[PDB]
RNA sequence: CCCAUAGUAGGCCUAAAAGCAGCCACCAAUUAAGAAAGCGUUCAAGCUCAACACCUCCCAAACAUAUA
RNA sequence: UAUCUACUUUAUUCCUCCCUGUACGAAAGGACAAGAGAAAUAAGGCCUACUUCACAAAGCGCCUUCUAAAUGAUAUCAUCUCAACUUAAUACCCACACCCAAGAACAGGGUU
């Protein structure tokens, strides 16, 4: 058999013993190492500007709609100067403690959309929400005073 | 550095605590004194020695025979003190040297009885197809020793 | 732990939460194995260690709840498999040949009808190679193939 | 795991070929979904992806635990 | 012209028919299984007939032939699970001499 073959040629036995003795040994540490120890500021400036803007705020669980249905809700609230805002609560949890909202820290989680306002059409917004047997009103906060949904009935009325 | 008791927490063998060398060297002194009293007052019966005569170790009592595979160049009848005794045992004690015992402790005597040759002992070589066939016949010299006595002495 | 009590009424009652022993001997370890100096010092024999990671119907607990190492989660997962089959967890039922050290599921292994020549012999797996790096107090290591 | 509107059925060629028969640009709206990466239809309409909102008959027997 | 080794009594299938022209499909179509039949082969016997024949042996003749579910963790959904749990050989044989359905010899059966 030639020195170059098509199959891996069988080594001489001392060749093979050399190859086994001179194998690579990796280092072993005494302790395993794994067992040892722009858009963000766009949201901060934008939503922080929305904090100082609104006198009244409300919020819902606006995930339970269709696209054209959210277009209808977008137009029926476009009829007012109220604004709706889908934004991550991931950044909104440091937003509240920045804006000194300690009663609003247990408010903003899961799917939610802001209803920031200065003029309450929120009674008529409830009039739009009464025809759909879901999507409840989550509590707001006008001028560092919290609004329960009962408070939305009282203030909205 | 605590490990809770699992299968592989501890090694499987039980730990031995070897005794401290103060009470242990004192204890050895007690034992050697006992055995030395047995050698003084003659408590033992018959002894056996392991003796490194020639090139090999013979286990040996009194009144027996050893066949040695060389001519010792002594006359028949000559007594011999076998040095190089390396174990001496009685019924209730033994004494074993590192590696040999003291000459002042043990004395093993042996007489030469006979100086024979061996039976004729063949040495044949043969390789096939090569016409290779040698034959030799060898008899080695031999002497027989009769171990007379294993005397022991109180030197501990 | 919490339970789901039902009768039609369905409520959830947090009942009898345990806690880990106050002094890990290796604090600032990561896994609860790593915290207690048990990185290679458990097997399928010792069921006091295995039982703490098992659902009461015999299954494993996920890695996020136990907070195990990835390595030690596969090791405990394997040891728990190897200990259900040796009958060491009899009370982790939902409601006969003696085995131990069984790597594969007993009803899934074809018998070796042609064990090979001496240089290509089909061997029988014994134990798991996840447990290679355990402390062997013998000189010969664990033979994983019989 | 989700989750998908709108300028628009992008222009030209093409019976029409619309993100998906081909060329070229590949901008833009909300907070954000590519003038489109795979099914799919003559063409469409419908399905996923990125991104948004939660994140001849086998062949030693055997054996994983005691200190090299 | 056989010296040695080895050896010399270890039930399938086709067609018909029925179930049924139902199940299944929606119409065309069209089951299984199990059953009855008739055949054929193989295996094991047997001679009442038939046939070669005739105190018998035969065949062309007859007889017999018995991995898949649920549940469910790793990975709280799911998941058939090299996850755990649960569930889906009898028969046969067995104590001189003369004749023999026994037999090469030996052996065996019978001899009231
Ligand atoms: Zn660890």
């Amino acid at each position: 058999s030639k020195a170059v073959t098509r199959h891996r040629r069988v080594m001489h036995f001392q060749r093979q013993k050399l190859m086994a003795v001179t194998e690579y040994i990796p280092p072993k540490p005494a302790i395993h190492p794994s067992c040892l120890p722009g858009l963000i500021r766009l949201l901060r400036r934008e939503i922080a500007a929305v904090f100082q803007d609104n006198r009244m705020i409300a919020v819902c669980q606006n995930v339970a709609l269709s696209a054209e249905d959210k277009l209808l809700m977008r137009h029926q609230l476009r009829k007012h100067k109220i604004l709706m805002k889908v934004f991550p609560n991931q950044v909104l949890k440091p937003f509240l403690e920045d804006s000194k909202y300690q009663n609003l820290l247990p408010l903003f989680v899961g799917h939610n959309m802001l209803l920031v306002s200065e003029e309450p059409k929120v009674k008529e917004m409830v009039r739009i929400l009464r025809t759909v047997p879901f999507l409840p009103l989550l509590g707001g906060c006008i001028d560092d005073t919290i609004l329960s949904r009962q408070g939305f009935i009282n203030y909205s009325k | 550095g605590y490990v809770p008791k699992t299968s592989l927490s501890s090694p499987p063998w039980p730990e031995v605590v070897l005794p401290d060398p103060v009470e242990e060297t004192r204890h050895h002194a007690e034992v050697v004194k006992k055995v030395n009293e047995m050698i003084v007052t003659g408590q033992y019966g018959r002894l056996f020695a392991v003796v490194h005569f020639a090139s090999r170790q013979w286990k040996v009592t009194s009144e027996d025979l050893i066949l040695i595979g060389n001519e010792l160049d002594l006359a028949c009848g000559e007594r011999i003190r076998l040095e190089k005794v390396l174990l001496v045992g009685a019924d209730n004690f033994t004494l074993l040297g590192k590696p040999l015992l003291g000459k002042d402790l043990v004395r093993v005597e042996a007489t030469v009885i006979e100086k024979t040759e061996s039976w004729p002992r063949i040495i044949m070589r043969f390789r096939k197809r090569k016409n290779f066939k040698k034959k030799r016949i060898v008899t080695t010299p031999q002497t027989v020793l009769r171990i007379n006595s294993i005397e022991i002495a109180p030197c501990l | 732990f919490r339970e789901v009590v039902e009768t039609t009424i369905i409520e959830g009652r947090i009942t009898a939460t345990p806690k880990e022993s106050p002094n890990p001997p290796n604090p600032s370890g990561q896994c609860p194995i790593c915290r207690w100096n048990l990185k290679h010092k458990y097997n399928y024999d010792d069921v006091l260690l295995l039982s703490q990671f098992i659902r009461p119907h015999g299954g494993m607990l996920p890695r996020k709840i136990t907070g195990l190492c990835q390595e030690e989660h596969r090791k405990i997962e394997e040891c728990v498999k190897m200990a259900h089959r040796a009958g060491l967890l009899p009370n982790h039922r939902p409601r006969q040949l003696n085995r131990y050290l069984t790597r594969w599921a007993p009803g899934s292994v074809k018998p070796i009808y042609k064990k090979g020549p001496r240089w290509n012999r089909v061997r029988m797996p014994v134990g798991s190679p996840l447990l290679r790096d355990n402390v062997c107090y013998s000189r010969t290591p664990w033979k994983l193939y019989h």
